[PDB]
């Protein structure tokens, strides 16, 4: 039941927003993407894959929906932003020269961030902009599958941020 | 600021211009959590179901016929820049100068005759004239025409492709209709700015409708964010002077979601550049900016096109997209009669123009 108002509810979006990238996804991975945007999709896969919580026979298919999907779209090759808030003992372990690895999809938006103690400048080829499935297309969000492994290529607290620039390993 | 620097060094710099960015939705928001369960973040975000303020057309506050002579000014604009910009390209800067409709150019063309920035944007045209929408591949498939059979071009032959809009027609014809590619940051050159008009001009009720055609229209080709981000930016400025924005206010900063090149030219930064340090080359970030400038620093539409075609170098695209803006911004009416006379196809052009306009659908709701 779920699954089908994903769906369809990310059809519509796209065929909207850019018809001819739909046609890249099946039903199941068009589906698959848009609940990851939701909070009730996101809250039971990402936790899963970051190890909080089990990785379940459902949570599995729901991933490999995503990465597929995922794996379809055209490379985002660029510089996008993840504006957040670390623990201080992750904020220290992300040292120029360091490497970071999230077990999760991660989030990151080509706009530039407002909030957050820490501001995640991310280079790479491997995220895929997302925004098409969205109803206004408005936020500009690029997503990373998971164990992306990333260089921590520079560091700087600027006014009350710090600022982190990561470039993808592949 | 030197739009050429990297990225951290510009991102940096960009911090005083937070205020251009939209805010996370609150599920965006949930997601940039370090632990959603134990969320860290402001929650005052807005559902990411919602229409957001920066996607609120403004509405058009002049007579219909006023804004149908801004979009003619538009796609016939870009076609007269295209014809004059061509007479200097890939001549260094202040070789030789160029102050009238003459022809010439890598190509030797007859005054008037334009290149594959118009046949392009013509293209374009007509795929939304047939489908009502943006369609990609009907879009390609009136590119490839114009590349095989010379549909679309000014003297029957397609003569100026660049090397990346042909990559992606010999793909698309290898692989369908479902290939995308070109990502690669050598390929953030000028072919989708050059030809965005008549997304802006279809799309004149809608911010988001313009925003959502913009970017995929350079993805027929170019799919370069850079590129992208460009036409969704360009694609802005037109419609808030097709719809009857002074330049003042066209030309103010917006909040619009844009990597760090363009935010900074929407926020303004090459106003007070000067012409050595505007740069005229295959970069579609460099043309952008140029043509922002050429129409900052002018106050008529002849003089716009003349500013940005005798930059040389890539002296066509800075001036096709020149034209558009003054185009828009000035209007069909105020264009030189002697360009508009000698300009190939001029009448098809305008009616081209005029149709897209009158098809325009309505804003959504
Ligand atoms: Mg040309």
């Amino acid at each position: 039941e779920q699954a089908k108002v994903w769906t369809q509810t990310a059809r519509a979006n796209a065929e909207k927003n850019n018809a001819q990238l739909s046609t890249l996804l099946t039903d199941d991975q068009i589906g698959a993407i848009y609940g990851y945007t939701t909070n009730e999709g996101y809250t039971a896969l990402n936790p899963a894959l970051r190890g909080q919580t089990p990785l379940t026979p459902e949570l599995e298919a729901f991933t490999g929906h995503v990465t597929d999907g995922l794996n379809k779209l055209p490379a985002y090759n660029g510089e996008t932003y993840r504006g957040t808030t670390l623990p201080a003992h992750i904020l220290e372990q992300n040292q120029i020269g360091g490497t970071v690895s999230d077990g999760g999809f991660m989030s990151t938006s080509a706009k530039t961030p407002f909030d957050g103690d820490v501001s995640i400048s991310v280079r790479g080829n491997s995220g895929k902009q997302i925004d098409f499935l969205s109803k206004y297309k408005n936020e500009a969000e690029v997503l990373y599958p998971p164990n992306t492994r990333f260089e921590v290529i520079n560091r700087i607290e600027q006014n009350g941020t710090t600022h982190l620039l990561y470039r993808e390993i592949p | 600021i030197d739009l050429r620097e990297d990225t951290w060094t510009l991102q940096l710099y960009a911090q005083r211009y937070k205020g251009l960015s939209p805010k996370n939705s609150r599920e965006l928001q949930l997601r940039m959590e370090y632990d959603p369960l134990k969320p860290n973040l402001p929650t005052s975000g807005e559902e990411q179901n919602s229409k957001p303020e920066w996607l609120n057309t403004p509405p058009c506050l002049i007579p219909e016929s006023e804004s149908l002579d801004k979009a003619k000014g538009a796609l016939v604009g870009l076609a007269i820049g295209d014809a004059i910009g061509t007479t200097l390209e890939f001549l260094p800067r202040d070789k030789l100068h160029v102050n009238d409709m003459v022809g010439g150019g890598p190509f030797r063309l007859q005054p008037g005759e334009w290149t594959d920035d118009t046949s392009m944007a013509l293209c374009l045209a007509e795929s939304y004239i047939s489908a009502g929408r943006l369609d990609i591949t009907l879009f390609r498939e009136k590119l490839v025409r114009w590349y095989r059979h010379g549909e679309n071009s000014s003297n029957g032959r397609c003569f100026d492709i660049g090397n990346t809009t042909r990559n992606a027609l010999e793909q698309y014809l290898k692989h369908g209709a479902s290939w995308f590619g070109n990502t690669e940051p050598e390929t953030a050159g000028n072919a989708a700015i050059i030809r965005q008009a008549p997304t802006s001009i279809f799309r004149r009720k809608s911010l988001q409708r313009t925003f959502a055609d913009s970017d995929s229209q350079s993805m027929a080709t170019h799919c370069a964010p850079e590129s992208m981000a460009s036409c969704q930016f360009l694609g802005f400025i037109l419609n808030y002077l097709i719809n009857g924005s002074s330049r003042e206010k066209a030309f103010s900063p917006h909040v619009m979601p844009l990597p760090v090149r363009v935010l900074l030219i929407n926020a303004g930064e090459y106003k007070e550049k000067k012409r050595d340090e505007i740069r005229s080359s295959g970069y579609v970030i460099d043309t952008l900016e140029a043509a922002m400038w050429a129409v900052w620093n002018t106050d008529n539409f002849h003089d716009a096109i003349l500013l940005a075609a005798n930059l040389g170098d890539d002296a066509d695209s800075v001036a096709a997209t020149t034209g558009q803006i003054a185009g828009a911004l000035y209007g069909y009416s105020n264009i030189p009669k002697p360009w508009l006379d000698k300009l190939v196809q001029q009448e098809r052009i305008s009616n081209l123009a005029e149709q897209l306009f009158y098809m325009a659908p309505e804003e959504d709701f």
